[PDB]
Parts: structure tokens; C-alpha cells; sequence
């Protein structure tokens, strides 16, 4: 048994008609504190493959390691390491299930919520979380903590069901995606305005976006309000 | 008296180990491999005796890599060599762990070194019948 220390807020992702995307903002809080604004908070795992983890960020570096070493065990003895054999989403997801739901029966577990975005290697897209407790579940769209109940609304009016996947681009996903970060600055006390944003796509690639910014604010209304009731001045 | 060439770590009249002389002659009778260090790097070869016409060309791999910057190569029993280079890529890791940064060649030589002449030390292990060719580059 623990408790989160240096935490990171919402990652949230959704799959559009060729892949998905996901995105994490670069903030460490240290309880109300914003203690770190250079924490990567979206792992690359090969070029198929992207791991967002909120949460404790000490368990996050250690997951990260984690990931590092499932690479490097991978190409042990296997010739195909680059080709047929290479890491799927899929492979990468259920191997932190695994640790997760483990870490839980021990009662000590790694403080986290994830999300594993990536695109199999026959060109399905792959959108699954995993937590703390060991909970695993897929949709269209994806968010953790904080994001789960503002940026899921905003992305479930793109993608309400498995069919209207196949009717969404690239540029209405990732401007779904953009416009949900600036929500989550606009309500969320641990969020940060600048983030990473990563979409993996079954044609292009791996796509990662670093120090992206939330712009087009709306602020000028708050000159307009004054008192809390009655005042007029 | 004789008898000595019996037992792993007894010492002969003369201070030598035949059991590991024994094992150096698995190492000769075992395909020949070779290493070249050049200007920057190391490079690896071995060769591969075809049996017959049934082994499928380019499956066979002999060559080895430990952590993602070693190279192994090595003669004569094959599975002692296998079981020489998961214990290198454990020493590795435990390495990288503790320390952050890869493990040395020079380091990591010596991990291998301590290793095989452990296997030298007590009558209740044999000594390994391979010998090993291995690289890599690291910070200098």
C-alpha cells in the first residue's frame, strides 16, 4: 500500500478510419504544486505503438523501463525482431495488464491509469486501459482521470459508436483532440498548457508532436464580471 | 599417481586443470569463428556447416546479441555457448539497472570472466566447452 506523490493528469485518446490518437499534457504535479513542466508523459514503444500513463510518475519511469527492457528482450534470438515478430499493441497491453492486476493482489500497486494506442499489424486499430486495480476495457475513445468526464463527451459527438469510426479523418480526430486539451486547461487545477500529442496511423506511421500548446482562448467575457451578486462596479 | 584428469578443480603434479584442457579440445573439434576490430567498431563471423540439403538456409543463427550494443560469437558446444550469453544478457541487465547507462565491454567481459571460472572452482560442475569471441562499442 502507497500513495502518489509526483502525479500526471488526463491522457486522451480516440481512433479515427486508419489509426488513433493520443495525447498527455508535459505537466509533474507535487499536490497543488506544478513542481515539473518537462515530463513526457507519451511512451513510444517501436514505431506501431504508444503508451500514455497518468498518474504517480515514479511508477510511470519504472514502467518505462519496463517497456525498454520488453524491447530489448524481444530482439534476443529472434531475426524477425524488425519484420513478423516485432511488438504489437496488443502484446504491449496485456503484458502491463498483467503486471498491474498482479501488483493489486500483492496490495501494492503501481499508482497508475493507462492507455495503449497503436495499429496491429494488420492494420486494426488498437485503444485499450488498464489501472491501478487492474480494470481493462476498450472504446472509441479513451481518457483517464480527469479527462474521463469532460474530453470523453467531446469525443464521443465525433465517434458515438464502432461505425462512425470509418467516417473519421485525421484532421477532425486530432482537431477533437486539440479543442478537448484546451477544456481540460480551461477546468482542470493539474493541468498544464503544454503537451505532446502522438497519432499512429497505418499509412504514415508513427507521428509524435512535442511542446504543443493550447491557443485560441476565450478570456475577454471575464472583464465583464464584476461582484459576486450585487456589486455593479 | 594419475586420476587427476578425473575430478574438475583438482590441481596436477605439475599445477594444471585437465578438465578445462579437456574442454579446450570440444572448443578445437567445434566450427571455426573469427572477430575483427576495426577504426570504430567489431565485426563477427562464423562459419556454418551444412549437414544436408534439408536445413533451411539463413534459420540457423549462431551469432548472439547481448543488451543492443554486444556481439557474441563462439566454438564448440553450442548450447554451453547459449547458456554463456543468457547469463551475460541477466549481468547485463542487472547492469543497466542498477546504473542506468549500458554495460561497458571491458565490464561485461569481466561478468563473463568471473562466470566460467566459477565453473572451474568445484568437482560438481563441468567447465564450458565453448570459446567465446564478443564486443561492442561503448562511451569510449
Amino acid at each position: 500500500t502507497q500513495q502518489p506523490i509526483v502525479t500526471g493528469t488526463s491522457v486522451i485518446s480516440m481512433k479515427y478510419d486508419n489509426g488513433v490518437i493520443i495525447a498527455a499534457d508535459n505537466l509533474g504535479s507535487y499536490g497543488s504544486l506544478l513542481r515539473f513542466n518537462g515530463v513526457e508523459r507519451l511512451i513510444p514503444v517501436g514505431d506501431n505503438t504508444v503508451v500514455g500513463i497518468s498518474g504517480d510518475i515514479s511508477d510511470m519511469q519504472h514502467i518505462e523501463r519496463l517497456l525498454k527492457d520488453l524491447v530489448t528482450e524481444n530482439a534476443y534470438d529472434n531475426p524477425l525482431a524488425d519484420a513478423e515478430e516485432a511488438l504489437e499493441p496488443s502484446y504491449i497491453f496485456e503484458y502491463l495488464a498483467t503486471v498491474m492486476y498482479q501488483r493489486r493482489s500483492k496490495m501494492n500497486p503501481l499508482w497508475n491509469a493507462i492507455i495503449v494506442a497503436g495499429v496491429q499489424s494488420n492494420g486494426d486499430q488498437f485503444l485499450r486501459y488498464v489501472n491501478l486495480l487492474g480494470v481493462t476495457y476498450s472504446s472509441p475513445t479513451l481518457a483517464t482521470g480527469f479527462g474521463a468526464h469532460m474530453a470523453n463527451p467531446l469525443l464521443r459527438k465525433v465517434v458515438d459508436r464502432e461505425s462512425d469510426i470509418p467516417k473519421t479523418t485525421v484532421q477532425v480526430a486530432e482537431e477533437a483532440i486539440v479543442n478537448a486539451m484546451r477544456v481540460l486547461y480551461y477546468r482542470d487545477a493539474r493541468s498544464s498548457r503544454n503537451f505532446s500529442l502522438a497519432i499512429i496511423d497505418k499509412n504514415t506511421g508513427l507521428t509524435f508532436k512535442k511542446n504543443l500548446q493550447v491557443e485560441n482562448m476565450k478570456w475577454d467575457f471575464a472583464k465583464d464580471i464584476k461582484g459576486y451578486g450585487t456589486q455593479k462596479i | 599417481g594419475t586420476g587427476y584428469d578425473l575430478s574438475n578443480s583438482v590441481f596436477s603434479p605439475d599445477g594444471r586443470n585437465f578438465q578445462v584442457e579437456y574442454a579446450v579440445k570440444a572448443v578445437e573439434n567445434g566450427t571455426t569463428s573469427i572477430g575483427i576490430k576495426c577504426n570504430d567498431g567489431v565485426v563477427f563471423a562464423v562459419e556454418k556447416l551444412i549437414t544436408s540439403k534439408l536445413l533451411v538456409p539463413q534459420k540457423n543463427v549462431k551469432i548472439q546479441v547481448v543488451d543492443r550494443h554486444i556481439g557474441c560469437v563462439y566454438s564448440g558446444l553450442i548450447p554451453d555457448g547459449r547458456h554463456l550469453v543468457n547469463r551475460g544478457r541477466e549481468e547485463a541487465a542487472s547492469f543497466k539497472k542498477l546504473y542506468k547507462t549500458p554495460i561497458p565491454i571491458p565490464a561485461f567481459a569481466d561478468r563473463l570472466g568471473q562466470y566460467v571460472q566459477a565453473h572451474t572452482l568445484y568437482n560438481s560442475v563441468r567447465p564450458f566447452g565453448v570459446s567465446t569471441i564478443f564486443g561492442g562499442v561503448d562511451k569510449n
